[PDB]
């Protein structure tokens, strides 16, 4: 929170 | 053979196209270049010809999964007596209750509980269950719940929100309906207003950003909501929480290097709308806003070329007014956040490489005290701890809640007093299938960059494997967005190293294990390849010392880490026999030229853009599908979800069918494909379990290891  | 793709001739552009947003300077005239695989992308995810390809995919992949499906099974029963079955979790205080989570021995889906305030937790008469996951995935494929958020004071209303697909976008409801209010597309948070009269929530938008925060009233139509902050800035995403006392709420744009809050006062009730700005945003500028009461604001920022955070203390009335400073900068301990609450605040962050925790309390004024900062004190030399926030659910608490690990210790969580440092154990995790501590250690070597740095290395292995002899590695990698890989206890790891095997983490830059620096300047922008360099010298480190030699090593990546390991393939193949990539960020170039792919325009702060000339060539020197050619690779699978929101299911798709395509050796690249899930799903089951038993069993098996030590 949010990502690869 | 396996299944390859049909080319399609495609132009894909690089640089200024009209009607598009290619950021803020685009390079003209455009460059262009042909990806004969960008069919394979779907948004609808319905293309006849597309699904097709994956039957194709789906069928060679079952084909060659057969003579490890007894293994996989061997290795999902370890997986079953390492997990606890029936189990509860840490109960924490929330007002008059204390809630917990709960997991019964034959379903999928955890339950959501509530005990009252003097009571003891545990299924009984006392006991309320909340939330049953299971009846609501109900002969579904997919279910997952971002948030259970009952309402303040009371607890009468509950609301939850749900994804059924996996595109990770939410529905918000209340359970057994006790309202009938909805609320659609939602990123998943919700936070509560005073007296259950309404709560907050965050849309999504075009490409799937978080740009928008609303108010919701109870008794009405989500047409009605109030919309309260939006950030059109594609760099950036909104957030918002609830201050420690809960008469402030706190509105944030995050982009990757800049920050800015407002707050909105709670007292002046639903019809009240009107913000107030913080620090107006300004590019370099990080900073994160924690309310002490209603006028104190506890602000931890990068301002004034402080690079790893000082926590600074000012006014609401006077809020750019920042010249006095709580904790200083320090160039050897990074500050990742703080928590604030009525007697005190928890610093979380790093120092030495490993996570640190310090307290900070009032002073005699009643105002926060400098002199107060006290470092929490942990056994092992190398373990991992982090504040569980999540549980600290009362502001005039006294007991700060931790969960503590490492790569031999199971999990424990425990609460300690500030003040005291006495440290009950809330709840210790169990570790069946006759595992023991003792049978295994983990020491920490440092591996030699090409540019002269250590990049640290973890590792753990069963006491009784042979040292004097080379033995079969898996060296997992991350390391992107200043993330750091934890040497935590993990299950999941030990079909690995009860067969003998040496698990190992590269802690390579791009992750921040070594502080904020270890990723600003070693591994993002023009200094990203650091990241895949860092790695290829880990590996030679563990060949050159004689732990491993490349016939008994392999590697792993997921996500980020999928693109570690493609670029690392890409270049130095020869070091690994075996290799695994979930969901990997591979097509790198055309994902991150193109504004309407849903991470892209974050990550323009991450990677670079490649629509400039300052980032096209040097994203092209990496990018795996890019940077596929004639030569050997090893064995590989890939594991790809459709719903994917974060890493298109296309990426892997192409990359696989590129493999084939041009590899000149004959190792098998296979792609599973769950059409039911998304990013972390696999899945929200026991078969999240079957699949990662696949994983292991498709490694051990190249490995030629399957025989356990005891």
């Amino acid at each position: 929170f949010r990502v690869r | 053979r396996g299944p390859i793709a049909a080319h399609r001739p495609h132009e894909v552009v690089f640089g200024k196209v009209e009607g598009e947003d290619r950021g803020a300077n685009p390079m003209d005239p455009p460059r262009r270049r042909v990806d004969p695989l960008f069919w394979l992308r779907d948004d609808n995810r319905a293309d006849p010809e597309v699904l097709a390809h994956l039957h194709l995919e789906k069928d060679y992949y079952e084909k060659r999964a057969v003579d490890i499906k007894d293994l996989a099974e061997t290795i999902y029963q370890e997986h079953i007596s390492h997990i606890e079955e029936t189990d509860m979790s840490a109960p924490y205080v929330y007002d008059r209750f204390l809630y917990y989570t709960r997991d019964v021995k034959g379903l999928s889906y955890k339950l959501h509980c509530r005990v009252p305030a003097g009571k003891t937790p545990g299924e009984g008469e006392d006991e309320e269950i909340v939330l049953d996951e299971n009846k609501l995935a109900e002969g579904k494929s997919f279910c997952v719940v971002g948030c259970v958020a009952p309402a303040p004071p009371e607890h009468a209303l509950v609301a939850y929100s749900v994804d059924y697909c996996g595109d990770e976008v939410y529905s918000i409801r209340f359970v057994r309906d006790v309202v009938a209010d909805k609320v659609e597309g939602t990123n998943g948070s919700v936070v509560w207003g005073p007296n259950a009269e309404c709560f907050f929530y965050i849309t999504k938008d075009a490409s799937k950003r978080d740009n928008k925060v609303w108010r919701h009233i109870i008794g009405q139509p989500q047409s009605e909501d109030v919309c309260l902050y939006t950030d059109d800035d594609p760099l950036f995403s909104v957030g918002v929480g609830r201050s420690g006392d809960g008469k402030t709420l706190i509105i944030c744009s995050m982009s990757s290097e800049t920050s800015e809050s407002h707050l909105l006062d709670l007292r002046k009730g639903v019809k009240h709308n009107t913000l107030e700005m913080v620090r107006p945003r300004e590019k370099g500028v990080r900073y994160t806003v924690e309310m002490h009461g209603t006028d104190t604001l506890i602000v931890l920022t990068n301002k004034d070329k402080c690079v790893n955070g000082k926590v600074v203390l000012t006014k609401r009335s006077a809020p750019t007014d920042w010249g006095t400073v709580l904790i200083p900068h320090d160039d050897k301990v990074t500050i990742d956040d703080v928590a604030v609450f009525a007697k005190f605040a928890v610093l979380s962050g790093r120092r030495d490489g490993l996570t640190r925790v310090w307290t900070v309390r009032l002073g005699p004024d009643n105002l926060f005290s400098s002199a107060t900062l006290k470092e929490l004190h942990f056994d092992e030399p190398v373990f991992t701890a982090h504040v569980v926030c999540s549980q600290m659910k009362t502001y005039d608490a006294s007991l700060l809640r931790l969960r503590y690990s490492s790569m031999t210790t199971p999990t424990v969580w425990y609460d300690e007093d500030v003040l005291s440092g006495e440290r009950k154990v809330v709840k210790a995790r169990k570790v069946g299938g006759g595992f023991e501590s003792k049978n295994y250690v983990c020491r920490r070597e440092l591996a030699t960059a090409p540019d002269g740095t250590k990049v640290p290395i973890s590792l753990v292995y069963d006491t009784s494997i042979d040292l004097k002899k080379p033995n079969p590695t898996m060296l997992y990698g991350y390391g992107s967005y200043g993330i750091c890989i934890e040497p935590e206890f993990n299950s999941r790891f030990l079909p690995y190293v009860d067969r003998g095997m040496i698990y190992a983490i590269a802690h390579v830059r791009g992750g921040g294990e070594m502080g904020r620096t270890w990723y600003e300047v070693g591994g993002k922008y023009l200094t990203k390849r650091n990241t895949f360099m860092d790695f290829i010298a880990c590996a030679e480190h563990l060949i050159s010392s004689g732990l491993t030699t490349p016939a008994q090593l392999s590697c792993e990546g997921r996500s980020a880490g999928g693109l570690l390991v493609g670029a690392v393939l890409n270049m130095r193949p020869d070091l690994f026999h075996v290799a695994l990539a979930g969901v990997p960020f591979v097509d790198v170039m055309t994902t991150m030229c193109d504004p309407s792919i849903p991470l892209t325009t974050g990550e323009w702060e991450e990677w670079g853009n490649p629509n400039e000339y300052k980032f096209f060539d040097y994203m092209n020197s990496y990018s795996p599908i890019d940077n596929v050619r004639a030569q050997d690779y090893p064995h590989l699978m890939i594991q790809a979800g459709l719903h994917d929101p974060r890493v298109a299911y296309w990426e892997p798709a192409k990359w696989a069918s590129k493999l084939r395509e041009l590899k000149t050796d004959s190792n098998e690249v296979l792609l599973k494909m769950d059409l039911e899930s998304g990013h972390f799903s696999a899945s929200d089951r026991y078969k999240y379990l079957r699949e990662n038993a696949i994983q292991q069993a498709f490694v051990l098996k190249h490995l030629n290891v399957r025989q356990l030590l005891r």
